[PDB]
């Protein structure tokens, strides 16, 4: 089952400043007390980080590039934001990856989806509306875990696809902050590690319709894209990054 | 000092002779107690193989894998490792073990290594220049032939450019041929790119199907998943050990901890990279290792 | 920065000694850094190289 | 080059390219290279941070 | 001496099934391997199928299950059985033969037959 | 020249064009087995031997290493690591008589 | 050979180019496409070798 | 042969950079010293030795 959403306002898709925000745990290692040098896929600092708007009428589910690796931010209350949609083609000719995060458990199959053109969840004024795919044929990876998940929340997510392996990086922060992304820097811990072993080159986001047509929750999401470079990490006491250094964003970090 | 100064007479005053180091007393190996076995009957064993270019990958983990009936059988003709001895496999525990079962014939048995050259290395299966793991190849003759011919495995005879290592090409694309374009017949005939093997059981050495399976491994990054048979030891406190941790090998004393160590984290790196800590399997215990006492004499 | 000179002193020995501790962790062409790593991997005549 | 004061003073830096022409890279050309991000005075002070061939930098803005 | 000739185009209602032949002449039709290869109206060409003298069928990833190749050496012919035809198959189908000794150029061509798929 | 008689040149001291011989349409067969066709125009080698006959056509692939046949065994032979490519192509307009 | 005989029987001319690679100097060499030139850029030159 | 301790200096340091320059003309018992050489005319893995 499939539906045109077709209430939907025509509005540019916006712009703003990503900060220092973006930096996750590149390995596995604990330090303590040190400045550590690492080149690997980083968010450059104050980038331009694309910005899109669920309001009421906003509903922005566009077709965004992968590139190298995704930076996704969520200003997020109510819960409207469930998952994301991974492939090339995004139909049953090639094999795509899905994450869902429904009111029980968070679920990530790798399978060869019949996407829709709009990918939905619904929620009845309980959940009972799901309209992503149409048939999942050749499934070969499925793993299922724990929920992952004025705005109240933010959720920083580091999306990765490097030798077959999707990394998700995650940290929830309590905000109160009413527009824009807060400034100061938190370092995304590591959520898992996917076997997938697929081509990535697009991405979609899931939302959640409220029925009481349809109408959009108030949420706004914020994809940025990595780039390979150098930062310098400081280490603790306690083995937390608490500051970071772009290596190559201006002179003085330099 | 008579031997250090290389004279039987020794003037008075201090001499720098040895370094005394206090060597371990036993060797503790901790291990995951994970039980399951590696289906390696399932990748060598299995009926079918697929073509080289479009080669089967299987991801092996989380199961321990018992080397020794691999390097101990007399089946394979071939079995080259590199980056790693097949004797110290059983030893060591890997993370993201790849299968990649193809059949190739007899004398492209040479072209699965890292920095071959040919038409299997570029077009269908090409190997890193810092390849780790090992190429097992054997023939498959009375499997693989049919006295009128298999035609079941073909190979892509010519791509634009060169794969990158681990990159599989199962896009069968019609290309051209120069100067003109692939518009109908009306051009220059288009040329096809993949090509079958010619099978049969009467054709000579070389020529004899050989099935492949090349196994990949990455060097101690994330928590290791595949593992050897070897046992786990009981784990000592405030002793000088040799010990092993999944692959992780060294000298030290295992002393309790006051590192708050995240539950994504397993070990820690000094500024020399070597371990300074470490998390053991089964308990989930964090273990702090200081190097054994040493200094000059 | 009255006691640049000392401080100056300190700091050059310091920053050898830590460039002498990191020498360790590059690899010169070598499968790793590691030579336990490379004692648990390899038979004798690989690993001797 | 990178010509900075202290970053308990401030964060302002300026960039010598050392035997660089400007015209190949507040751009002011020096024979030490060309130094982007100093304003040239034609006062003379004490020399604080030395850029070479007479050419001195200090920290009131960055100056040369 | 050599030439290849196709029949089974026409114009034909979506999801019914066709059968189109390719009869070789001049040639004996063992040690060659045999093509299905489809071109659409303002597209480029497109490969359908391969069969060899085992009888081997390997087809294109893209296009799973729509077709079936069914080589036959008696009388030298190829057929193909197409089923749940769709509207985007209109296209200008083409009989090719690479030798099994060498690489795969594709020699000789047929004429080409015309399938136009309609409601 | 025949089979058994094949005239080789020795291709030595020049500059050798192969885009226009692989570009060449009269040519049935360019089938190479130690190289690249792609590749030639690129590489250096130090002499070329051209070995050119005419046969049969069921037996052009007699010219191939590791192929029995009888102008393989008897006529032409070619090494297990021989590097090079065949060409070969249809002459009945021209060598062909109707006597 | 005879021109009412198919494919098969057809006299097919074979021309089989082989390579040496001794130590003898490389005199065959691929043909040696020149672009333009470039002046006053900071261009990647190759002048006959 | 007044100033000859400044142009001892002088020479010193000019002989010191022209040795350090001709040095890039010895391949050290590879194959060519011209980097491009050996990247063109070997595979990665003998190139990279
Ligand atoms: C929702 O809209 C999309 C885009 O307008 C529809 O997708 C197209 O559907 C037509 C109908 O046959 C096809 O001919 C096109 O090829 C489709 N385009 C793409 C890009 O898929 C979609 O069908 C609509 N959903 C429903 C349920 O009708
Ligand atoms: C971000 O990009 C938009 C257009 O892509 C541009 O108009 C805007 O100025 C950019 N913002 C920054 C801070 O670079
Ligand atoms: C991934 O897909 C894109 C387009 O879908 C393609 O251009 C690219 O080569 C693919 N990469 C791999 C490794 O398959
Ligand atoms: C959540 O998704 C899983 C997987 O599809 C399903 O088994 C479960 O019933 C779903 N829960 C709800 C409340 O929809
Ligand atoms: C993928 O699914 C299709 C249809 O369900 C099937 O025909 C095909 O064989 C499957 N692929 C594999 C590799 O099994
Ligand atoms: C480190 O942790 C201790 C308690 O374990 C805490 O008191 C201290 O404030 C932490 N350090 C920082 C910089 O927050
Ligand atoms: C394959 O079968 C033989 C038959 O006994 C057995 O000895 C061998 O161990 C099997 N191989 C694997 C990998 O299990
Ligand atoms: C085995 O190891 C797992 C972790 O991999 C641990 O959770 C479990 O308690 C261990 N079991 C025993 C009996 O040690």
């Amino acid at each position: 089952q499939c539906v045109n959403l077709t209430t939907r306002t025509q509005l540019p898709p916006a712009y703003t400043n990503s900060f220092t925000r973006g930096v996750y745990y590149p390995d596995k290692v604990f330090r303590s007390s040190v400045l550590h040098s690492t080149q690997d896929l980083f968010l450059p600092f104050f980038s331009n980080v694309t910005w899109f708007h669920a309001i009421h009428k906003r509903f922005d589910n566009p077709v965004l590039p992968f590139n190298d690796g995704v930076y996704f931010a969520s200003t997020e209350k109510s819960n409207i934001i469930r998952g994301w949609i991974f492939g090339t083609t995004l139909d049953s000719k090639t094999q795509s990856l899905l994450i869902v995060n429904n009111a029980t458990n968070v679920v990530i199959k790798v399978c060869e989806f019949q996407f829709c053109n709009d990918p939905f969840l619904g929620v009845y004024y309980m959940e009972s509306e799901f309209r992503v795919y149409s048939s999942a044929n050749n499934c070969t990876f499925e793993y299922v875990s724990q929920p992952f998940l004025n705005f109240k929340n933010l959720r920083e997510f580091v999306f990765k696809n490097i030798d077959g392996y999707f990394k998700i990086y995650s940290k929830h922060t309590p905000i109160n902050l009413v527009r824009d992304l807060p400034q100061g820097f938190s370092a995304l811990e590591p959520l898992v590690d996917l076997p997938i072993g697929i081509n990535i080159t697009r991405f979609q986001t899931l939302l959640a319709l409220h029925r009481s047509g349809w109408t959009a929750g108030a949420a706004a999401y914020y994809v940025g894209y990595l780039q390979p470079r150098t930062f310098l990490l400081k280490y603790n006491e306690n083995g937390t990054i608490t500051d970071a250094v772009d290596c190559a964003l201006d002179p003085l970090s330099e | 000092t008579k031997c250090t100064l290389k004279s039987f007479t020794v003037e008075k005053g201090i001499y720098q002779t040895s370094n005394f180091r206090v060597q371990p007393t036993e060797s503790i190996v901790r291990f995951p107690n994970i039980t399951n076995l590696c289906p390696f009957g399932e990748v060598f064993n299995a009926t079918r193989f697929a073509s080289v270019y479009a080669w089967n990958r299987k991801r092996i983990s989380n199961c321990v894998a018992d080397y020794s009936v691999l390097y101990n059988s007399a089946s394979f003709s071939t079995f080259k490792c590199y980056g790693v001895s097949p004797t110290k496999l059983n030893d060591l525990c890997f993370t993201n073990v790849y299968a990649d079962s193809f059949v190739i014939r007899g004398d492209e048995v040479r072209q699965i290594a890292p920095g071959q050259t040919g038409k299997i290395a570029d077009y269908n299966y090409k190997l890193p220049d810092d390849f780790t793991g090992c190429v097992i190849a054997w023939n498959s003759n009375n499997l693989d032939s049919k006295v009128g011919g298999n035609y079941n495995y073909r190979y892509r005879l010519f791509r634009k450019s060169n794969l990158k290592p681990f990159e599989r090409d199962i896009s069968t694309e019609i290309y051209q041929a120069g100067s003109t374009p692939c518009n109908g017949v009306e051009g220059f005939n288009c040329y096809f790119p993949l090509q079958s093997y010619g099978f049969q059981p009467t054709n000579g050495v070389g020529y004899q199907p050989y099935r492949v399976v090349v196994l990949s491994f990455e060097l101690l990054h994330a928590p290791a998943t595949v593992c050897g048979p070897k046992k786990s030891t009981n784990l000592v406190k405030n002793k000088c050990v040799n010990f092993n941790f999944n692959g992780l090998t060294g000298t030290g004393v295992l002393t309790e901890s006051n590192k708050k160590f995240l539950p994504f984290q397993q070990f820690g790196r000094d500024i020399a990279d070597t371990t300074d800590a470490v998390r053991d399997p089964q308990t989930l215990e964090i273990l702090d290792i200081t190097p054994c006492s040493f200094g000059g004499v | 920065s009255a006691l640049g000179k000392l401080q100056d002193v300190v700091n050059q020995n310091a920053q050898a000694l830590n460039t002498l501790v990191k020498q360790l962790s590059s690899n010169f062409g070598a499968i790793s850094s590691v030579l336990n790593d490379i004692l648990s991997r390899l038979d004798p005549p690989e690993a001797e190289v | 080059s990178v010509i900075t004061p202290g970053t308990n003073t401030s964060n302002q830096v300026a960039v010598l390219y050392q035997g660089v022409n400007c015209t190949e890279v507040n751009v002011f050309q020096t024979r030490a290279g060309c130094l982007i991000g100093a304003e040239h005075v034609n006062n003379s002070y004490e020399c604080d941070i030395p850029i070479g061939a007479g050419i001195c930098a200090s920290y009131q803005s960055i100056i040369a | 001496e050599v030439q290849l000739v196709e029949s089974g185009g026409g114009v034909v209602q979506p999801g019914r099934s066709l059968r189109l032949s390719c009869a070789a002449s001049g040639f004996t039709f063992s040690s060659y391997a045999m093509h299905w290869v489809r071109q659409a109206p303002g597209k480029g060409l497109e490969w359908i199928g391969n069969i060899y003298h085992d009888g081997s069928t390997f087809y294109n990833p893209s296009l799973k299950s729509l077709v079936t190749i069914s080589r036959d050496d008696s009388t030298n012919t190829l057929y193909l059985q197409m089923n749940s035809l769709r509207a985007e198959d209109t296209a200008i189908y083409y009989c090719a033969r690479v030798w099994l000794y060498g690489s795969g150029y594709m020699d000789v061509w047929g004429k080409g037959t015309l399938v136009t798929v309609s409601s």
